[PDB]
């Protein structure tokens, strides 16, 4: 385990690498938000076919 | 029972290093030195309160007596040892000491093999960078330099080893009587105004060891009496060893240099033990010592020659002389020549013991000893023989008025009859003044000035044998100028003037000073004589009232001697003027008197001084005048006749060149005296005033005292100084004393004078300060000058410094001139330094002292503020900067040379245990060179400098610096920061590799030594200081250091070896060292990772533990509990232990191995749900009204102007914003600073500081928890602890948002919180709803974040974007929250009717950056519109809704991003009934028959593949948002829309085509099934009426056929592009083909 | 001052 963990180790701050979550939420707040607004359209196209009837 | 556990430890600790023995050496330094940690530090105070060490420092010879200890020797030495115990039995049998002796000192030689190598002759890389930095400083020794293998090969060998273990084994010896004599010093004249710590050591240790016990009336000096046989009789084996080597020791170590060490050792245990004896002697002064023991030290002194035999040698000389003053003063001493004639005198018994007097063999003894003294040809013997002499000379007497048994003693050697031989020595001795001046010598090496050889108090206990020798001779021989010389130079001792402070010390060492004042033989002998002989004697006089003043500043008791003598001189004195023979008559009433009376008015200097007719006087064959008068005014007349360069024939005669430089001297010393006790409480405030006054009366008045000082400089200024004689610069040094003396009184006078000085680059006129450059030899007549110089110009820099306030006559632009010319001669002064050849090092280490703190005061005043409190010495600072930083390259050298000369006088001088004074000389001018380097590292860092030429320069400083600690240790804090700053200025600017300048074998010896922090006494500060060090040089790109000090060549001796050891211990540990050590563990972890996580994880079951602990028991507030500064440490040290936390879990979840430990630490994050996120600990209130406070008193300052320039870490204390440390000496001169019972200002500004301590800890403690509850909340995926966990991220959300409510921090100060806190609750919220676990309790949530929109000021389109779109964004996933659960509609219609609408006209009237924030605002209207609650109150919305008339605006708009996005608001708009209907009107078929778009419609490029971005884009706003739309709007009504629907699809048939063709053997399905449905209605409808829908341009064949062949292969075509971050479509998809079955089927 | 070390006058002292 720690061979591998040297292995694949960059020198760099560590403070640095978990900052990049910050990013990776803000890229997948984007993909949540268009899920967020098609299940709203498919939730509206449901009640209207509710509606009908 | 009294074991040697504290004494010598386990061999166990002392290999492993756990615990480092307290060697002499350490216990010395720190007697020494005096330092207060040190010496309460609990290891040795523990060692110094155990009565093992009392006992063995009670019987020193024991200590090294040769017994027989074998047994337990084999016992410690079982349970590299086998090395370890072979050398001790060799140092045992070589030399006669004990066996456990010998192992001690070898443990101890082991443990300071760092020193004892670094130590050694440099290699030759460092020789060539030396020589490389010199481009006179020839201190190195090339010839037999060698290289760095060649040099540990030889170290590692056996003869060097044993020879290294002698040299220690004598250096420990002379510890040892040093640390014993200075601990006896400290314990007999204990200074008062200690601290309490050191009273209650003191205390302990004489109860303990000599229950000498202060609140008894009559202590036990029993034990204390009985130091001095038990050292006299060690002396005896100190010369048998000086005068014979250890014959078992092997020859071939019996060399010249192991010879001369071991002499010089000797001499100093014996010099060592003299000084003990005189202390345990003087102890008891009135009282006689026991004869028993004065007979065998004389037999002794008799057979050994005074220790001339040893002292012989030419070699010890710097040894010899200060041997043979501490011989003479001890003989003195035990002689008591005062005592012994008041009992010859007296003859009543003193009852404290029994004198020699009473014993004839003593005397006999103490004869001959002295007679051969005397024929043997020695100097030594000159005071003592005298002395003897003189006390013969009274026995005689004695016995003629009784012609009991010293008469046996004179008629037993022939002394009766005849007094031939002691009056021949007596005139022996007497000749020449020789004897006088060997007692001056004596006193000059036993005095307090830098150039005694012994500690002042030392001295001033030692002056007492002198000072009464010369009482009981007095009036022996007559009144005589060479007596007079000898007492001045005892009791002044050659100090200089700025030798004064108002120190109080312990009434012992004032004592011989007040003799003067309390013994009638030294008062009307002595003084009354000196006064009588004056202006015509005028040095004695002089001299005698400097030490008074400078003596008698504290003591105010006799406070005003010196002011009451100068302004009330007794009698006058003075040559006689020839002219004057017609001014007198002699009254004949004395002929032996010589007495006359003036008959005529003399006027003196024809107010002015005037003395009145009818004066008597007597002719001292000049003459003595019994006037009363101001000695003071006559002086200061005297002076400005001398200065106006007029002379009267018909007056007095001037001064000489020495007695006006002297008569200036004494004046500064005593106007610095009144200046220095006038501030102390108790005093006058008017005393410099008055004294000026005084000086400046009766005199012209157009000019004063400092005008007459003005004219003698311009006087003696005309000529250059090169051409000038020893006394006038004497006189130059006095005047420059002189006016530094009236600096503090007067500044205002005083710099309006230096502003037209003309000696520091004034005019072009001849006499300028920098023209005495040059390659030329400053003896101590010219190096009193420049000392003198450049101290005050510091002193005129400091008093500047205070431009907050006496002053009159000065302004900014004067003040500026004046510190640019100093600065400049300064510079030239420290750049002409290396040239100049000194009689002596000290003179120039004295010089470059003082330079390099004045241009140390210069740099840091500069840059410790911004404000215009700082612009008086900014040109200054500037210039020294620009010449400091980017010099020439021609003279970039020349300013470098010094420092690098300095270091190497430094890292060569040897060690010494005697001449205080040069030690505490070099040290503090090696700590002001340390620091001078540190500030020019700062301040290139500072203002932008990428390349710094003084770097090159630095590193071979550095490459010395790595071996200086090795001399001194006080050097091991200073010399660390100077590294921490260059690797700073490394790190801001791959570096010069560090190792190839220090060595490998020379880095690893500095690491050795350095890695153990201050692990004999563990003090804070320099541990935080080694703390901060190590995380610096691991946060730059250094890789070998780095790696050499985490591994240690894992780590077992390494720095992270004991930072463990010290953070299983922080619940009793000092919070201020924790913090460093914290911060030390995060630069080596962000940094080097992979090695302290291992390590950590692999011990964790011990830091762990203790960080659980630390979390449970930290409370929240704690401010009002007992601590208010504890608390920002506590939040510090919480701030770093959840960032050490975070950064392990990260680590841990990259190997897959943090739930565990995460599920077990989320039970520990009470103190963060207390103190975290929370920011509301600011308080305002009080800052506010501190500031106001100040504003109010202060006018002028305000409390901004305090704010730091970021020129030095920033501290998190007291001093975190606020500049304390100046303003103590800034704001400390009026009445308000100080205040009653430590109130006032200082204690607020205390406060503030702590409190902004306190929050940047919060915000650190912020950014921790925020990174760990971010990764936690992916941790903490599954379906567990999901209560707590929601609980606590609920918690935190509603912290945030409740403070970005209340009261903002300012942003001067802190950084801006906006869209720093908005962003944390952002994701959480976002991970909480991708885990869908939240309470939809947004009913209150909401509210909150309602109030921050409403007082935000709607900055929608302003800098605040980013605040703007995370407050938009936190809201949408808040009402999603909400949609997942009424009381909430009303609640949640506020933003529907005021937010989303006034934002959307908003951004629609500044469109006219928009297209993001619209689509945001788009979808937040979406996810809105979904709540249950708006089902309902549909009716109660359409008004609101329709109120603004958004629709206009919106498809004003869309008449192509922005088109887009009000086509989906629109669409969104439409999700209500009524809205549908009203967009279902003709309104919107207008503008979609008239919109541009159909221009790119109606072309045949649209596609959804297609290349053009507008093609593409055109079909994308048509298939995902139109659609919709015409189903939302045919829902409302299709009867009647249907022809117009069916008119719009005939129209643009392209789309039609485009969708029908692209899918052959998704959002398209969609369509597919809108056209089903519009089909079905539009059959519906056609199937009552035939005028509408004319044609349904649509086909039932290929759509039925299309979605038979379309129900794995169909994988063939889904790439979606938009989503990559997360089965999706498929099942979509078939519902929507269902739906069609549905309605096509 | 007058004769060095006066070694013969007698005074009270």
């Amino acid at each position: 385990d720690v061979d591998t963990y040297l292995s694949n180790l960059q020198t760099k701050t560590t403070l640095s690498m978990i900052a990049d979550g910050l990013e990776r939420s803000a890229r997948d707040f984007d993909a949540f938000l268009e899920e967020n607004v098609t299940l709203e359209w498919e939730a509206q196209r449901k009640r209207i076919y509710q509606h009908f009837g | 029972t009294l074991t040697d556990r504290t004494y010598l430890p386990p061999l166990e600790d002392c290999l492993t290093g756990r615990t480092v023995i307290l060697s002499w050496r350490l216990v010395a330094s720190a007697l020494e030195d005096a330092d207060l940690a040190r010496l309460t530090s609990p290891a040795l105070s523990t060692f110094l309160r155990d009565g093992f060490v009392h006992e063995l420092l009670k019987h020193p010879a024991r200590v090294f007596e040769p017994k027989d200890l074998k047994q337990e020797f084999e016992t410690k030495t079982s349970s590299g040892v086998d090395t370890i115990k072979k050398d001790a039995l060799w140092l045992a049998d070589a030399v006669a000491i004990n066996q456990v002796a010998a192992l001690r000192i070898v443990l101890i030689e082991y443990q300071t093999r760092a020193h004892s190598h670094l130590v050694l002759p440099l290699s030759t890389q460092d020789v060539a960078n030396i020589q490389e930095a010199a481009g006179i400083l020839s201190l190195l020794n090339p010839a037999s330099a060698v290289d760095a293998e060649t040099m540990w090969c030889d170290f590692e060998t056996e003869a060097r080893r044993r020879e290294r273990i002698l040299a220690t084994y004598l250096s420990e010896r002379r510890s040892f009587t040093a640390a014993v004599d200075a601990l006896v010093t400290f314990l007999l004249h204990s200074a008062p105004g200690q601290h309490k710590d050191l009273d209650s050591l003191r205390r302990a240790l004489l109860k303990d060891a000599f229950a000498f016990d202060e609140d008894l009336d009559v202590p036990d000096r029993s034990k204390l009496l009985t130091m001095a046989p038990t050292y006299m009789n060690l002396v005896e084996d100190c010369i048998a060893r000086a005068q014979a080597l250890p014959a078992k020791l092997g020859e071939s170590f019996k060399t010249e240099a192991f010879e001369l060490d071991w002499l010089r050792t000797a001499i100093t245990e014996a010099v060592h033990s003299l000084s003990i004896a005189f202390q345990a002697l003087d102890l008891d002064t009135p009282y006689f010592a026991p004869h028993e023991l004065l007979s065998e030290w004389f037999e002794l002194m008799n057979s050994s020659l005074f220790l001339e035999s040893i002292l012989g040698f030419e070699v010890v000389a710097d040894l010899a002389m200060p041997a043979r003053s501490l011989v003479s003063a001890i003989c003195l001493k035990m002689l008591n020549i005062d005592r012994t004639i008041q009992f010859l005198h007296d003859f009543d018994y003193p009852d404290g013991e029994e004198p020699y007097l009473l014993s004839s063999q003593t005397l006999n003894k103490i004869h001959t000893a002295v007679t051969n003294a005397v024929n043997s040809g020695v100097a030594a013997s000159l005071p003592v023989a005298f002395a003897w002499s003189l006390i013969v000379h009274q026995m005689h007497l004695g016995y003629q008025e009784r012609a009991s048994p010293y008469d046996d003693f004179l008629r037993e050697q022939r002394l009766d009859n005849d007094i031939a031989p002691v009056e021949q020595i007596a005139m022996l001795a007497t000749s020449r003044g020789q004897v006088y001046q060997v007692m001056s010598e004596m006193a000059l090496c036993l005095g307090t000035t830098h150039e005694a050889a012994f500690r002042p108090a030392v001295g001033a206990r030692a002056r007492l044998v002198f000072q009464d020798l010369l009482k009981r001779s007095a009036y022996l021989i007559p009144y005589q100028d060479e007596p007079v010389f000898s007492l001045l130079a005892i009791l002044a001792t050659g100090r200089q003037y700025w030798d004064v402070t108002d120190a109080l010390s312990a009434s012992s060492l004032n004592q011989v000073y007040t003799d003067m004042l309390d013994d009638e033989t030294l008062f009307t002998q002595f003084t009354m004589q000196a006064i009588n002989r004056f202006p015509y004697e005028f040095n004695p006089f002089s001299v005698l009232c400097r030490v008074l003043a400078a003596a008698l500043i504290t003591n105010k008791d006799k406070a005003d001697v010196v002011t009451g003598w100068l302004w009330r001189t007794p009698t006058l004195t003075v040559d006689w003027n020839p002219a004057w023979d017609r001014s007198y008559e002699l009254c004949f009433e004395d002929e032996n008197t010589n007495s006359f009376r003036l008959t005529r008015d003399v006027d003196l200097f024809g107010e002015r001084f005037i003395i009145p007719e009818g004066t008597l006087g007597r002719f001292v064959t000049t003459a003595r005048l019994e006037f009363e008068h101001s000695a003071l005014a006559l002086l200061g007349k005297r002076l400005e006749v001398k200065a106006a360069e007029e002379i009267c024939d018909s007056g007095m005669a001037p001064l000489d060149v020495d007695e006006q430089a002297e008569a200036v001297a004494m004046l500064a010393t005593v106007l610095r005296a009144e200046s220095l006790k006038s501030t102390a409480k108790g005093g006058d405030p008017e005393a410099p005033l008055k004294f000026l006054k005084e000086a400046s009366r009766l005199l012209p008045h157009n000019k004063d005292i400092l005008t007459v000082i003005s004219d003698t400089i311009d006087g003696l200024v005309e000529k250059e100084l090169l051409e000038l004689d020893g006394p006038q610069i004497a006189v130059l040094a006095s005047c420059l004393q002189f006016l530094h003396a009236a600096l503090a009184v007067c500044p205002g006078r005083v710099w309006a004078y230096m502003s037209r000085c003309a000696l520091i680059a004034g005019d072009a006129r001849p006499g300028r300060l920098s023209r005495i450059t040059g390659s030329l030899d400053m003896y101590a007549e010219r190096f009193d000058l420049l000392s003198s110089a450049v101290k005050l110009f510091a002193a005129l820099i400091d008093s500047a410094a205070c431009s907050a306030v006496p002053w009159l006559g000065t302004s900014e632009k004067i003040l500026s001139r004046v510190a640019l010319a100093i600065a400049q001669a300064a510079l030239d002064v420290y750049e002409s330094t290396t040239t100049w050849r000194f009689r002596s090092e000290l003179d120039r280490s004295i010089l470059v002292r003082d330079v390099v703190g004045l241009m140390h005061k210069l740099v840091v005043h500069a840059h410790t503020l911004s404000s215009h409190l700082t612009s008086t010495l900014s040109p200054a600072a500037a210039h020294i900067i620009s010449s400091f930083l980017t010099p020439p390259p021609s003279a970039s050298s020349l300013r470098f040379q010094p420092l690098l000369g300095t270091l190497l006088v430094a890292l060569i001088t040897p060690r010494a245990t005697l001449y205080p004074g040069q030690s505490r000389i070099l040290a503090e001018r090696v700590t002001s060179v340390l620091a001078f380097c540190t500030s020019l590292l700062r301040a290139a860092d500072f203002l932008g400098q990428t390349h710094i030429p003084l770097q090159t320069h630095l590193f071979q400083s550095a490459c010395l610096l790595a071996r200086l600690p090795a001399a001194n240790a006080v050097y091991r804090a200073p010399v660390l920061e100077l590294l921490r700053a260059l690797v700073e200025v490394a790190g801001r600017a791959e570096p010069p590799s560090l190792l190839g300048y220090l060595g490998s074998h020379a880095a690893r010896s500095f690491i050795s030594l350095v890695e153990g922090i201050d692990k004999p006494f563990g003090r804070v500060e320099h541990a935080v200081v080694t703390w901060r060090f190590f995380a610096a040089v691991i946060r730059n790109r250094q890789q070998w250091m780095a790696g050499c000090l985490l591994t240690g060549r894992v780590g077992e001796g390494s720095v992270l070896a004991a930072a463990m050891e010290r953070l299983r211990e922080v619940k009793s540990l000092d919070v201020q060292e924790a913090v460093a050590v914290m911060d030390f563990v995060v630069s080596a972890q962000n940094y080097w990772p992979w090695t302290i996580f291992a390590v950590r994880k692999e011990k964790e079951v011990v830091d762990a533990l203790r960080g659980y602990v630390r979390g449970l028991k930290a409370p929240g507030m704690v401010m009002k509990t007992d601590g208010a500064a504890a608390a920002a440490f506590q939040a510090r040290i919480a701030a770093y232990v959840a960032e050490t936390f975070a950064m392990q879990l990260y680590h841990m979840r990259q190997m897959r191995q943090a739930e565990k430990f995460a599920g077990e630490l989320v039970a520990d994050l009470d103190y963060f749900l207390r103190e975290g996120v929370m920011v509301w600990g600011y308080n305002a209130s009080l800052h506010g009204n501190f500031a106001r406070n100040f504003a109010k008193r202060f006018p002028g300052v305000e409390v901004d102007d305090f704010k730091r320039t970021m020129w030095l870490p920033r501290e998190l204390g007291k001093g975190y914003y606020y500049a304390l440390e100046v303003a103590e000496q800034m704001l400390g001169f009026d009445a308000g600073w100080g205040g009653v019972k430590q109130s006032g200002f200082r204690k607020e500004m205390e406060t503030a500081n702590l409190n902004l301590s306190l929050v940047e800890a919060q915000v650190s403690l912020f950014h921790a928890w925020e990174y760990l509850l971010l990764e936690l909340t992916l941790s903490l995926l599954p379906k567990k602890e999901n209560a707590a966990f929601a609980r606590q991220v609920l918690q935190v959300v509603e912290q945030c948002l409740e403070a970005n409510q209340r009261s903002q921090p300012p942003e001067n100060i802190f950084v801006v919180l906006g869209h720093a806190r908005a962003g944390l609750a952002l994701t959480l919220l976002q991970r909480l709803a991708d885990a869908n676990q939240l309470p939809r309790d947004v009913t209150h949530l909401l509210a909150l974040v309602s109030s921050a929109i409403h007082a935000v000021e709607n900055p929608f389109g302003a800098n605040d974007l980013p605040y703007f779109r995370t407050l938009l964004k936190i809201l949408f996933v808040v009402l999603r929250a909400a949609k997942q659960g009424v009381a909430i509609t009303q609640q949640v219609l506020t933003i529907l009717d005021r937010v989303v609408a006034r934002c959307f006209r908003a951004l629609a009237a500044l469109v006219h950056t928009a297209p993001e924030d619209l689509a945001l605002i788009t979808a937040i209207l979406q996810a809105c519109l979904s709540v249950p609650g708006i089902e309902q109150c549909q009716v109660q919305v359409l008004n609101i809704m329709a109120a603004h008339d958004v629709f206009q605006v919106a498809v004003a708009l869309f008449s192509p991003v922005y088109g887009e996005l009000a086509l989906l608001f629109l669409l969104e708009l439409s999700a209500l009934p009524a809205l549908a209907e009203h967009l279902a009107c003709d309104g919107l078929l207008g503008h979609l028959a008239a919109a541009r778009l159909a221009g790119y419609m109606r072309r045949t490029n649209v596609g959804p593949f297609a290349e053009n971005a507008g093609a593409a884009r055109c079909y994308a706003i048509w298939a995902k948002c139109l659609l919709p739309l015409l189903l939302n709007i045919l829902a409302a009504l299709g009867s009647t829309v249907a022809p117009e629907v069916a008119w719009v699809l005939n129209q643009f048939p392209n789309l039609l085509q485009s969708s029908v063709e692209r899918i052959e053997p998704l959002l398209e399905i969609s369509e597919i099934h809108s056209l089903a449905l519009l089909t079905r209605v539009l059959a519906a409808c056609r199937a009552q009426n035939a005028r509408d829908v004319p044609e349904v341009t649509w086909d039932g064949a290929k759509v039925l056929e299309c979605v038979e062949y379309w129900l794995k292969v169909l994988r063939e075509r889904l790439v979606p592009l938009g989503p990559r971050e997360v089965n999706r479509l498929e099942e979509k998809a078939v519902g929507l083909l269902v739906g069609v079955r549905e309605v096509l089927e | 001052e007058d004769s060095i070390l006066q070694p013969g006058a007698f005074s009270a002292n």
